């Protein structure tokens, strides 16, 4: 019979993670763009969705 | 913005262009066509705008300034704030209801009178603007008459130190001392930070002035001074001559090492006014232009 494709992936036991550095590596505790001077001096409100 | 509110009144209620039922002297010198720029300007205008003006000016109107005269006192109570700026159409909405209830001679003559001292005896206003004895002279010679005069230690430091404390709020005109509570404050500016809290200051002062401390004592003024009286010295700082508390007292570790802090600043905004300068003269990271520089500098 003719088929169209459908594809899902599956993921359990753990849970996406975004980090703030800027290359979106983990190169220490604190990131590039945490121990900037925006970010420490300055407020920011954020509005995701 | 302007210096006199007669000048406004004298904007918003007479005629831009010349008229001879106000101003005579300028619309009699372009009938008689003598005038340096366009003469030959009178002549060419038709029997509609020549009677009506040539009329009107070898016999002039009467008109009443009563309209007028009172813009300039209503301007000249707005520009001081003594009223809002959104009543001023109900309080001339009152005035002129006054003075057409009550209206004489002597009160023409009268609002004459008070449209003269609102232009050149309002000079005060212009006065306390730079002697600045709206909160802090006279709000601070109430100070002054209620610190102590009798100190044990350092009779004659105590008197140079508020005698260079009443220069500094002399020569700034925007600093001003003021009644709060049970204690009086002094703010370095308006719309500004750095209030000090000018009581509980020189009472950690007093019993202070003299010390004759060693030069190897840092960390002991936690327990013994205050951080606002550490930063009532740095603003008495540079109206602080060298002669004032000479060298050995612990002010003397205090007054001339903070002169010497600011003058670090000093000169070294201006070597920070050459590196934000040149990071776009060579091409460098924006971000990266501020980490570095300030950890040379701090």
């Amino acid at each position: 019979v003719p088929s169209l494709t459908q594809k899902k992936f599956l993921c359990d036991r753990t849970m996406w993670r975004i980090p703030f550095s800027s290359n979106f590596m983990s190169m220490g505790a604190l990131t590039d763009l945490g121990q900037n001077m925006l970010y420490a001096n300055s407020a920011h409100a954020l509005d995701m969705t | 913005q302007q210096v006199d509110p007669a000048m406004l009144a004298a904007l918003q209620s007479q005629p831009s262009g010349v008229t001879p039922s106000d101003d005579w002297a300028a619309a009699m010198d372009r009938i008689l066509a003598l005038t340096t720029r366009n003469p030959e300007a009178f002549r060419q205008q038709p029997q509609a705008n020549r009677f009506s003006a040539i009329l009107e000016a070898v016999v002039p109107s009467r008109t009443n300034p009563t309209h007028e005269k009172v813009l300039a006192i209503v301007n000249a109570l707005t520009e001081s704030k003594a009223i809002r700026k959104d009543e001023a159409g109900l309080i001339y909405n009152a005035l002129l209801e006054r003075v057409a209830r009550y209206n004489s001679t002597n009160v023409q003559a009268n609002l004459d009178r008070l449209t003269t001292d609102v232009r050149e005896a309002v000079a005060q206003r212009e006065r306390f603007m730079h002697d600045t004895n709206l909160g802090s002279q006279v709000a601070l010679n109430a100070f002054l008459s209620t610190l102590p005069a009798n100190v044990p230690r350092g009779q004659e430091d105590y008197v140079s130190f508020i005698s260079a404390l009443r220069l500094l709020v002399a020569e700034v005109p925007q600093s001003e001392v003021y009644q709060s509570g049970p204690d009086y404050f002094f703010q370095t500016s308006r719309q500004g930070l750095q209030t000090v809290n000018l009581t509980q200051a020189f009472k950690n002062l007093q019993g202070m002035w003299g010390v004759r401390a060693p030069v190897g004592d840092r960390a002991t003024i936690s327990s013994l001074l205050t951080p606002n009286t550490r930063l009532l010295l740095l603003l008495i700082a540079p109206f602080t001559n060298s002669s004032t508390i000479s060298r050995d007292s612990y002010l003397g570790h205090l007054i001339t090492l903070y002169r010497e802090a600011i003058g670090q600043t000093q000169v070294d905004e201006q070597t920070f006014q050459e590196i934000t300068s040149v990071s776009r003269a060579l091409g460098q990271q924006d971000t990266g232009s501020l980490e570095a520089t300030l950890n040379f500098l701090l």
